[PDB]
RNA sequence: AGUAUGAAAAUGAUUAUUUUAUAAGCAAUCAUGAAUAUAUUAUAUUAUAUUAAUGAUGUACCUUUUGUAUAAUGGGUCAGCAAGUAAUUAAUAUUAGUAAAACAAUAAGUUAUAAAUAAAUAGAAUAUAUAUAAAAAAAUAUAUUAAAUAUUU
RNA sequence: UAGCCUUUAUAAAUAAUAAUUAUUAUAUAAUAUAUUAUAUAAAGAAUGGUACAGCAAUUAAUAUAUAUUAGGGAACUAGUUUUUUAAUAAUAUUAAAUCUCGAAAUAUUUAAUUAUAUAUAAUAAAGAGUCAGAUUAUGUGCGAUAAGGUAAAUAAUCUAAAGGGAAACAGCCCAGAUUAAGAUAUAAAGUUCCUAAUAAAUAAUAAGUGAAAUAAAUAUUAAAAU
RNA sequence: UAAUAUUUAAAAUCAAAUAUAUAUAUAUUUGUUAAUAGAUAAUAUACGGAUCUUAAUAAUAAGAAUUAUUUAAUUCCUUGGAAUAUUAUAUUUUAAAAUAUAAAUACUGAAUAUCUAAAUAUUAUUAUUACUAAUAAUAAUAAUAUGGUAAUAGAACAUUUAAUGAUAAUAUAUAUUAGUUAUUAAUUAAUAUAUGUAUUAAUUAAAUAGAGAA
RNA sequence: GAAAGAAUUAAAUUAAUAUAAUGGUAUAACUGUGCGAUAAUUGUAACACAAACGAGUGAAACAAGUACGUAAGUAUGGCAUAAUGAACAAAUAACACUGAUUGUAAAGGUUAUUGAUAACGAAUAAAAGUUACGCUAGGGAAGGGUAAUAUAGCGAAAGAGUAGAUAUUGUAAGCUAUGUUUGCCACCUUCGACUCAACAUUUCCUCUUGGUUGUAAAAGCUAAGAAGGGUUUGACUGUUCGUCAAUUAAAAUGUUACGUGAGUUGGGUUAAAUACGAUGUGAAUCAGUAUGGUUCCUAUCUGCUGAAGGAAA
């Protein structure tokens, strides 16, 4: 099992301890998404910054590349070279 | 002196937003707990779906999470009172109360349990 | 204050295009009609350029400040001139030359090649051996140093 | 000078940051009244004396047809009773910057584990700038629980931060602008028009109360509950 | 049920909900007044302003823009489904009735995030081009980063002088206008003025090397 | 069942601690006693705490000697935290370290010790005033905030009022409003007179009204509405103010940079002269007194008073 953790609020204006925590969590920027293995420590960490973060449990994680692929919009065209 | 035009009440919209935020916080906690439970299940020797199904879901052991789960310490939004969603206990106000929206970073800060009689 | 030349700007008059006599504020930016000008591919239902219909947005610039639209400093405009340089040294770095030597090679000298001590006639085999200092018969103890089939630092 | 910043680099380098495990008890199961495993509860290794809470000791305050110690006044024949005066004792109640017997959270903080390595720490060789800060919120001292006052503490922002909101706005609320583009999520704030965007439900208000800066004691009128 | 004297309470009590064994018990959570007066100064009313409180008879139609508690039609069960209702549309049937469909994801809102391209730097993968090829140049893919005063670091351009140096009046230099290249610069075309013509391109060396701030 | 011993438990604690306050302390550091005057000794001190540096603090261990102790051991002064001062220049001893031609010396050094810079990181061995005759560089390293005081108002009502709190009065305490006083803060660097006034209402007069054993009337007192009109001339003083005089229906209180100095004046008031009193040794000084005594401006824009031209009627 994995947590999908998103930074939904900016760290700007938040006490430095909390910023540090967020950094540790591997969350770089607002809207950034991380997939973390579920162990108690991680959960505890997340609890502390709960008001900054949106979490959801998922079956499997995703590599950044996969995520990117998922994101990509549908280009509504098929090229043909002539 | 310098005019900080901030009202003593909140607009309905603001209140709604606050409520939503509260709900979201609760949801995060719930999700965390769920994740922990499913991890436990997996450790024991079950599938993901099976874990999800399970009647006897495991409570969390870590202190903080447990405390959060307790509604005495950290109420959920439906449980919570009107008087605590939109006001905090101020030790130096008139009525010993103050609109939450006055609290510095109220949009990030969580603060549910005011004192028992205040 | 040489002689030529001079479509450099600020500044004045005038003419053309355009906008302007019910409209209010750094005079711009973005949106957006209309009018005019030019264009040897405007084929046009064209393209550029100019122009304060009209709408939205928009507290000059510097300085000094906790902080300036400030009714704090400074400037009438334009043109020209106006401010981190040199000498003699020292220490670090980078690259090049040479290298257990380097520079200079007339002889000197400078730095490196041995650490230490106020100074003195003292001074180097994994360290637990050794060197110097305080101490001492000699060790210990403290500090710093040197020391590991080979080719010295 | 240290603190905060930068450049180059070093490694028998993960030391850095964050959390978790660590304790106590209950139930169940298994081994020898003990040990392990699983579950559950408990503000859950160690450090602490603020809030709160308390009146113990210390320092203060109150009340007794209570008890004792003496005194003042009083009756009858020095003894006696009552009315007390103060002190001490008893019982009850109370508070405090320099009282804490109970006692939080936040905090300091340890080893291992997990996560952060396009990451953090340490060290080496070089450089700086800064040493009249401001506001907001919280807990204070000074002031008069005055000040856009003053002095420090903690956090943020401003300083050095443009953007959206707060009518206008350094310091508030959100959010950190490499350059565009403008389809999709949105933050704080809003949705009759000005002005981008709205429809509902249940109550209350009749004063324009109120509608982004709440003015007090008190009085009147009504409404509920007993 | 009238009058009667307080209180403005969910602590207690009752009701409802959630968690534990569970039709009960235990523990936790939530639910208890409103007007008016009091009310007040000097350029001008001062919610930012307009303005906002609804009503039969009639509108394919308004009904707070205030205060309190809420929702994203309303109700139930556990994001979903169902029912109910509403609106809109279509078709059939006699302006109605029946059938089917859709809507129920409220919306706006930043220079936030994503998408969509572009630039730069770094880390990790490539592809092409050319004999520290373990390199360089260019192009991809994934990721992270790109506000900034004092300050530190790195890289360029303009101007002028010295070293080297082709070329040419169809050339050059300077100017104006319109183009071009991610553009303090240079280049293209037309035009005007020089000038028998670069201290010209480029690499070095240097600087009286860049001005709205005295 | 008794005696004795060993004790143990409770209370220990504000006694005592060389000395303030705090923390500690009976397992005693507190007290008594034997021995001893020795650890109130000598070289190396790692490593910590603390910390800008200079400094400070605890301290294991190694070596040399000493004291007490049967022994284990304990002692590098004091139960802990204050009890202090750099370098430089002098001075005294030890060291055998250099000895400017050599030898001696002198002089310097090493080790140990001495006296102070209390403005206590100490500018020199050695240092006070005044300037209104002053000058240079700079900085700002009445308004705004507050409302303690002031004024004004309310709520409650002790008490006055020939009786009776509430006609009229209204202690001390309460709750407010104003920003007209005296202050506080440090964002920011002139009083009067004349002229002209504009605005406010918490109304002095005039208009309407309620209460008034304290409205017989007339005069009043007090309160509500009301800002339309009006609200003074002299002697004194620089005065605003204030004391009088004469009037008046009344001679209200403010705000306007305590309105108005690019509109006037300059009497007061912060310069140069001089004098008096006071203070100072003196230069000089003053919450003193007195005579004299210095700024100017043609109006660009806003605005206002008038007067035209253009214009879309
Ligand atoms: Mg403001
Ligand atoms: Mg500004
Ligand atoms: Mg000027
Ligand atoms: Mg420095
Ligand atoms: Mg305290
Ligand atoms: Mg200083
Ligand atoms: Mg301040
Ligand atoms: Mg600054
Ligand atoms: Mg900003
Ligand atoms: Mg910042
Ligand atoms: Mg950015
Ligand atoms: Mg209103
Ligand atoms: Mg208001
Ligand atoms: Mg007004
Ligand atoms: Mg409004
Ligand atoms: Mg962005
Ligand atoms: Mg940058
Ligand atoms: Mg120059
Ligand atoms: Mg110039
Ligand atoms: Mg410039
Ligand atoms: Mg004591
Ligand atoms: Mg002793
Ligand atoms: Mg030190
Ligand atoms: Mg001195
Ligand atoms: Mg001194
Ligand atoms: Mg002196
Ligand atoms: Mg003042
Ligand atoms: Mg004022
Ligand atoms: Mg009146
Ligand atoms: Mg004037
Ligand atoms: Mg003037
Ligand atoms: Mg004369």
């Amino acid at each position: 099992v994995f947590y999908k953790v998103t930074l939904s609020r900016s760290l700007i204006g938040v006490p430095h301890t909390t910023k540090s925590i967020v950094k540790s969590l591997g969350l770089g920027k607002r809207g950034s998404i991380v997939y973390k293995k579920v162990n108690p420590a991680i959960a505890g960490s997340l609890a502390k910054v709960k008001e900054l973060v949106k979490v959801e449990v998922t079956e499997h994680e995703l590599t950044p590349s996969q995520q990117r692929e998922l994101r990509k919009s549908n280009p509504g065209f098929i090229v043909e070279k002539r | 002196g310098l005019l900080w035009k901030i009202p003593w009440r909140m607009s309905t919209h603001q209140k709604t937003r606050q409520r939503e935020r509260l709900r979201n916080v609760d949801q995060v906690i719930k999700q965390l707990t769920l994740g922990l439970h499913v991890q436990r299940c997996q450790d024991k020797g079950l599938t993901y779906q099976e874990a999800m199904e399970s009647k006897k879901k495991y409570k969390p052991r870590s202190k903080s999470l447990r405390l959060l789960n307790k509604p005495s310490v950290f109420p959920k939004e439906n449980q919570m009172s009107s008087k605590d969603k939109y006001w905090t206990f101020d030790k130096k106000a008139v009525g010993y109360r103050k609109g939450i929206h006055k609290v510095p970073k109220w949009t990030k800060i969580s603060i549910r349990k005011a004192p028992k009689f205040f």
